[PDB]
C-alpha cells in the first residue's frame, strides 16, 4: 500500500536547505486554465485588467519565465509548507512570536529580495481572491516528500504515502524510526461545543473558508480535527461562525407582488386554456392582460454567495487517545517554537464535499 | 459599448423617481485634437490615476443642486466606427465592406425629466467634471435647448440598413462554398421581395453602394411629427 | 486488523446463547467507540432521557450521526466485534439476509428503525441491557418512506404493491424536535434552488409546446404535471430580455453548475456511508432467505 | 482464491493478435466473475435488456454497477486471464494509456465514454462482439463536459424551436493544459442518434428546476415584502430521491503516476495504483 514516488523539480518553491519532516505539498493550476475558465463566471461587476496586470507581475517575478507554460515536467506546480505557514499561519495562535518567526524565515532564507517577493506573492493572492474565483476546484490530493539527499545544485526527493512508513525500519535517520512532527497552527479550541468525552478515532480535516465583503478579501487555511461526523462538520463550521454568517450573508447580495389568491382559485373559476387557446388562435392578439409581477429583475446569483464553508478528509492517525506535548527544538541556523507529535500519518483523498449554509 | 450595457442594469431596476431617465447619447471625439493632451493615457495607461466623470445641474435663483451621478466611460481608436457598426469578426478578419477614415466615440450618461407636467425651456446648463488639468481643460457648455430638440430620425435609417445588407449578401454570394440550398433560397428570397423588381429590373444593383454619410446626416428632422 | 472487547454480562440465557452461537450474523449500531468496553452505551432506559417515546425523525438523525459495525463470530471465552473504521479488507467476518425479500448485488446496506413491521422482541434476562433485532431493508422502500414522511411533516403544519406483493406500514409522528431541522432544510433547498433560468423557461411555453406537438412525450409528463399546467399561464411570460454583454456571459452554465452542486449536496446529505460490495461466485448473485453467505471487500 | 480463464476465438489470428500487440493496456470487467465464461454475455449484443436495445443511460448505469479489473497479457498463441483481489498478488503491474487524451497526476477514473463528439472508437464489425473502452477523466472534467455538453444540447433545442436563434452559440471556451490545444467542437452539421436520450433528461430536469423555484412562491412569500395539490409536490420528491442514487458518481481506482509519461509525448508506461 505504500510507494516510492519522486517528482523531477530542482527549484520550484523552495530553496535547497537542510530538508525537513512534517511537510505539506499542494498541486497548483495554470492561470491560462482558470482564467479561461473563470471568463464566463465572472459576470462582469469588476474590470478585467486588474487580473491581466497580477498575472503579468506574476510571471515577470517568476524566475525563468522560458520554463513555465513549456517543456517537459518542469515547471512551477508545488509550494512548499515554509512559504503557506509564512503567508497563513501569522495570526492565529500568537502574534508577538509568529511575526518573529516570519522576520527570521524571510531573512535566513532570501536575506536579499525576499521581502519583495512576499509582498508580490501577497498581493497577487489578493487580486486572485477578489476576482471571485475559487482555485480549490483543481487542487488534487498530493503525497508527503520525507528524504534526505543533496548533490551539486540538484536534489531529488521522494514522498511516501499511508502505511507502515515508521515501521519500515528504513535507518536513514537520525534515530531508528521515522519523525513525525506538525507546526503549532494545527489545532483549535472545540471543547466549547464538544464538552462531551471524544471517544474514538479522530480525523483530520482541512478547512478553507471564503469570505466576502465590500472590497475587501482574505484567506483562512485552517486546520479542525474533530470527532464529529463529515456531514455535521458544515453545521459546525456555521454554529462557530454564526456571528460573521450574517455579515457574509448581507454583503453577498452584489454582482413584488406576491398571489396569494392561487388558494381560493384552485378549484373554482380554472380557466385551464394552456392548450385549447394556444393551438387554435394566432394568440399574437389576445395576449393583453396575463401577469406583470410589477418588477423587473436579470439574474440572482446566490450558489457563489453562501460558499464560505469547505471540508475535505485528509490525513488519519492509526491511534486514537494521542497526547500532545509542547516542547523546544534546536536546529538549523535559528531556534524556532515546534510542537512534537507522535502516531500521526499522512494519505486519503482529496474528495471536496462542502455544506454551504 | 460593454461597461454602459453592465452599468444599464442600476437603471433598468429603478422604479420610482422618474425625473432621472437615464439614455445613450454619443459624443464625437472631433474635439478631442484641440485638447493637446495623449490619447494614450485616457483609455488605458499606467492605472491608478482614476478618471471619473460627473454630472451635474445649475438652478438659477432657486437653490439646491443635484448630488452629481457616479458614471464612467472609455473611448475607442483606430476608426471606432467599423468595430461599432460592422459586427465583430475578429477571428476571421479580411478586406469587409469600404470605408473611409474615421474617428471615435463616447458615451455620457445625461439624466432626463419624464412626468405629465414635462415643459421645456432654456434655462439649465450642464456641468461635466473632468479629472484633467485645470489649465485650458477644454470643456463644453450647452443649455436645455439642445439637449431636447424634439425630433427624431426613422425614415433615414432605413436605406442605411439596406447597403448594408446588399454587401453582406454580395459577399456572401462571391465565395463559392457551402452547398447550392443556400442560393437558392437566397434568390428565392430576393424574388420574393418584388415581381418586376427583381425579374425585369435587377437581384443586387451594386451600382456606387459607398458607405458615406450624405443624406443621412443632412435631412430628416422633423418627418414622424403627429 | 484492530478489534473491539466487550465484557460477557452476567446470568448467561442458554435460549439465547444457542442462538447467538448457531446465527453469529447480526447488524448493529454504536455511538461510544472503546477497545475496552463493559456495559456500552446501547442502553433504553438511558436513550429516554425524559421519558417520551423517541420519534421517527430523531432516531433518523441519531443513526445518522451513529457510525455502524458488523458482529462477527462469538466465542464463549469473550465477546468479539469488528466496527467499521477506513476502506480496508476485514477478513475472518459473517454475514446473513436478514431482510425478508432478496438482495442485488453490489448493494449498501443501510440502517433503519423497524418501521416496516412488529419485529420479535428477545427480552433478555442479564441485568446490563437487551439487544433488538431490526428488520428493513437499507434503500428500496426507505426513499419512499422518507418521502411519505416529509411530506406528512410538511403537510401537518401506505400501500406498496411490486410483483403482486402488498407490504403493509406503520406511521409514527407525535413530536415536533426534527420539524425545525425540516423545515430549515426544505427553505435551504428552496433558496439554493431558484435561479435565473426559471424565467426564461417559463417565457418558453409556447415554443415547448409547439415542439412537444409532434413529439409524442407529452403524456409522460402531463399524466402528473396537473398543476404545472395551470400555473404556467399565471406567471409573467416577459418577453426577450437584453444581456449586459453577449462575450463571454452564459446563465445556463451557471444555473447547471447551481443544480449540479444543490443535487451533490442533497446526496450527501442523504446517503449513508456504508462501503459494503460484495462479489459472488459460482452461484447466482440473488439471495434467498435461509441461506449461508461469506463476506468479501471491495 | 480461483482462477479465471477465457476462451480464445477461432479462424480470426491474424487481426485479433496484431490488435492484441498494439493494445496492451485493456481493461476487461465482469458484472458476476465466474470459473468459466466466455466472450457472448460482456458485449454489446448481451447488452439488450427489457425489450429495448441499450442506450447512453443503460451502459452508464451497467458501468456504474460493474466492477473494476485490469489484466496484462499479451501472447499471440496464449490468452488467459488472472485474479484481481487485494489479498492475491499481482506481479507485474504494468498497464497502457489507451486514450490519446493527456491526463495529469493523481486523477480519478470515471467510465464516460465520448460518444456525444468525436468518439472515433473503431471497432470489429465482422463478428460482432465489441468491447468499446470510455475514456478515463477526472471529476472536474466530467462535471465541465456534461455541463457543457448539456448547454451545447438546450441551445440547439432552443434554437431549433425558437425560429429566431441568437447569433451568440460559443463565445469563448477553449480548453487548455499547461499552454496546449484541444482543437474540440470542430463539427457542427454532423448528426448522430444518441441525442434521442438526453431530451428527456433535459425536460425532466428542466420541469424540476421550474417546479422546485415555483414552490417557493406558492408556500409562503416571506422573502416578499377537488384538488390536493400534493400529488405534483409527492412525484417531484420521488423523482428527487431517485436522481440522488443515480448522481452518485464516486471514482474508486487511484492513479499513481510515477514521475510523468505524457511530459514530451503521450501514450508512454505509466503507473497506477489499488487504492
Amino acid at each position: 500500500t505504500t510507494q516510492l514516488i519522486q517528482q523531477v523539480s530542482l527549484t520550484d518553491f523552495f530553496r535547497p536547505d537542510i530538508e525537513h519532516a512534517g511537510s505539506i505539498v499542494l498541486i497548483l493550476r495554470h492561470p491560462s486554465d482558470m482564467i479561461g475558465e473563470a471568463n464566463t463566471l465572472t459576470q462582469a461587476g469588476r474590470d478585467p485588467d486588474v487580473l491581466l496586470e497580477g498575472l503579468r507581475n506574476l510571471f515577470n517575478a517568476c524566475t525563468a519565465p522560458w520554463t513555465v507554460g513549456e517543456g517537459g515536467g518542469l515547471r512551477a506546480y508545488v509550494t512548499s509548507l515554509s512559504f503557506i505557514a509564512a503567508c497563513r499561519a501569522e495570526e492565529y495562535t500568537d502574534k508577538q512570536a509568529a511575526d518573529a518567526n516570519r522576520t527570521a524565515i524571510v531573512s535566513a532564507y532570501g536575506c536579499s529580495r525576499m521581502e519583495t517577493r512576499l509582498i508580490r506573492f501577497s498581493e497577487c493572492l489578493r487580486a486572485m481572491v477578489q476576482c471571485h474565483v475559487f482555485p480549490h476546484r483543481f487542487i488534487s490530493f498530493f503525497g508527503s516528500l520525507l528524504e534526505y539527499t543533496i548533490q551539486d545544485n540538484l536534489c531529488n526527493i521522494t514522498a511516501v504515502a499511508k502505511g507502515p512508513q515508521e515501521a519500515a525500519r528504513t535507518d536513514k535517520t537520525s534515530t531508528r524510526r521515522v519523525t513525525a512532527n506538525i507546526p503549532a497552527c494545527v489545532f483549535w479550541d472545540v471543547d466549547k461545543d464538544l464538552h462531551l468525552s471524544a471517544d474514538g478515532l479522530k480525523h483530520v480535516f482541512l478547512v478553507f473558508v471564503y469570505t466576502q465583503r465590500r472590497q475587501r478579501e482574505g484567506v483562512r487555511l485552517h486546520l479542525a480535527l474533530s470527532q464529529l461526523n463529515e456531514q455535521c462538520f458544515g453545521r459546525g463550521i456555521g454554529f462557530l461562525l454564526g456571528r460573521i454568517r450574517a455579515e457574509n450573508a448581507a454583503w453577498g447580495t452584489e454582482g413584488t407582488r406576491a398571489l396569494p389568491l392561487v388558494q381560493l382559485s384552485n378549484d373554482p373559476t380554472s380557466p385551464r386554456c394552456s392548450i385549447g387557446e394556444i393551438t387554435g388562435v394566432n394568440w399574437n392578439l389576445a395576449r393583453q392582460r396575463l401577469y406583470q409581477w410589477t418588477g423587473d429583475f436579470r439574474g440572482l446569483p446566490t450558489q457563489l454567495s453562501c460558499m464560505y464553508a469547505a471540508y475535505t478528509l485528509i490525513g488519519t492517525i492509526p491511534s486514537e487517545s494521542v497526547r500532545y506535548t509542547r516542547r523546544m527544538e534546536r536546529f538549523g541556523g535559528y531556534n524556532v517554537p515546534t510542537i512534537w507529535l507522535e502516531g500521526v500519518v499522512w494519505g486519503g483523498t482529496n474528495t471536496w464535499n462542502e455544506c454551504y449554509y | 459599448m460593454e461597461a454602459h450595457l453592465a452599468n444599464e442594469t442600476k437603471h433598468a431596476l429603478w422604479h420610482n423617481d422618474h425625473t432621472k431617465g437615464l439614455l445613450h447619447v454619443v459624443i464625437p471625439n472631433a474635439g478631442l485634437i484641440a485638447a493637446g493632451i495623449d490619447p494614450a493615457l485616457l483609455i488605458l495607461k499606467k492605472p491608478g490615476q482614476r478618471f471619473k466623470v460627473e454630472v451635474q445641474t445649475r438652478y438659477h435663483a432657486t437653490g439646491q443642486c443635484e448630488p452629481w451621478c457616479q458614471v464612467f466611460a472609455a473611448y475607442i481608436p483606430d476608426n471606432a466606427l467599423t468595430n461599432l457598426l460592422i459586427p465583430k469578426t475578429e477571428p476571421f478578419v479580411s478586406h469587409v465592406f469600404s470605408a473611409t477614415h474615421n474617428s471615435g466615440g463616447l458615451i455620457l450618461s445625461l439624466p432626463v425629466y419624464l412626468s405629465p407636467g414635462l415643459f421645456f425651456d432654456a434655462f439649465n446648463v450642464v456641468a461635466i467634471r473632468i479629472n484633467t488639468g485645470n489649465r485650458k481643460h477644454r470643456d463644453i457648455c450647452i443649455m436645455y435647448a439642445e439637449l431636447i430638440p424634439n425630433g427624431t430620425r426613422y425614415f433615414a435609417d432605413g436605406q442605411r440598413v439596406l447597403l448594408l445588407c446588399k454587401q453582406l449578401i454580395a459577399y456572401i454570394r462571391c465565395t463559392p462554398r457551402l452547398a447550392s440550398s443556400i442560393k437558392i433560397y437566397a434568390e428565392h428570397m430576393v424574388a420574393a421581395m418584388g415581381e418586376s423588381h427583381t425579374s425585369n429590373g435587377d437581384n443586387i444593383g451594386p451600382v456606387s453602394s459607398i458607405i458615406d454619410l450624405d443624406r443621412q446626416l443632412t435631412s430628416g428632422g422633423i418627418d414622424d411629427s403627429p | 486488523p484492530f478489534e473491539i472487547e466487550v465484557l460477557l454480562p452476567g446470568e448467561l440465557s442458554p435460549a439465547e446463547t444457542s442462538a447467538l452461537q448457531k446465527c453469529e450474523g447480526k447488524i448493529i449500531t454504536f455511538s461510544t467507540l472503546r477497545h475496552r468496553a463493559s456495559l456500552v452505551d446501547i442502553a433504553l432506559s438511558s436513550y429516554y432521557i425524559n421519558g417520551a417515546p423517541p420519534d421517527t425523525l430523531s432516531l433518523l438523525e441519531a443513526y445518522r450521526m451513529r457510525f455502524a459495525a458488523v458482529i462477527t463470530r462469538v466465542i464463549p471465552g469473550k465477546l468479539l466485534a469488528h466496527a467499521i473504521g477506513v476502506g480496508t479488507p476485514t477478513p475472518g467476518l459473517f454475514i446473513q439476509n436478514t431482510s425478508p425479500v432478496d438482495l442485488c448485488n453490489g448493494d449498501y446496506i443501510c440502517l433503519l428503525p423497524p418501521v416496516f413491521g412488529s419485529a420479535d422482541s428477545i427480552r433478555l434476562d442479564s441485568v446490563g441491557l437487551e439487544i433488538v433485532f431490526p428488520l428493513t431493508i437499507p434503500q428500496t422502500l426507505m426513499r419512499e418512506i422518507i418521502a411519505k414522511v416529509v411530506a406528512r411533516a410538511v403537510e401537518r403544519t401506505d400501500v406498496i404493491c411490486y410483483n403482486g406483493r402488498r407490504y403493509e406500514l406503520e406511521t409514527n409522528l407525535q413530536h415536533r424536535d426534527g420539524s425545525d431541522a425540516a423545515i430549515r432544510t426544505l427553505v435551504l433547498n428552496l433558496m439554493f434552488s431558484i435561479n435565473e433560468g426559471c424565467l426564461l423557461l417559463l417565457a418558453l411555453i409556447p415554443t415547448l409546446l409547439v415542439q412537444g406537438a409532434h413529439d409524442g412525450y407529452v403524456n409522460l409528463l402531463i399524466q402528473t404535471a396537473n398543476c404545472v399546467r395551470e400555473t404556467g399561464q399565471l406567471i409573467n411570460i416577459p418577453p426577450m430580455p437584453r444581456i449586459q454583454d453577449g462575450h463571454r456571459r452564459f446563465p445556463i452554465y451557471e444555473t447547471i453548475s447551481s443544480w449540479i452542486s444543490t443535487s451533490s449536496r442533497l446526496g450527501d446529505t442523504l446517503g449513508t456511508r456504508a462501503i459494503l460490495r460484495v462479489c459472488v461466485f459460482d452461484g447466482p448473485s440473488t439471495v434467498h432467505p435461509g441461506d449461508r453467505t461469506a463476506v468479501i471487500q471491495v
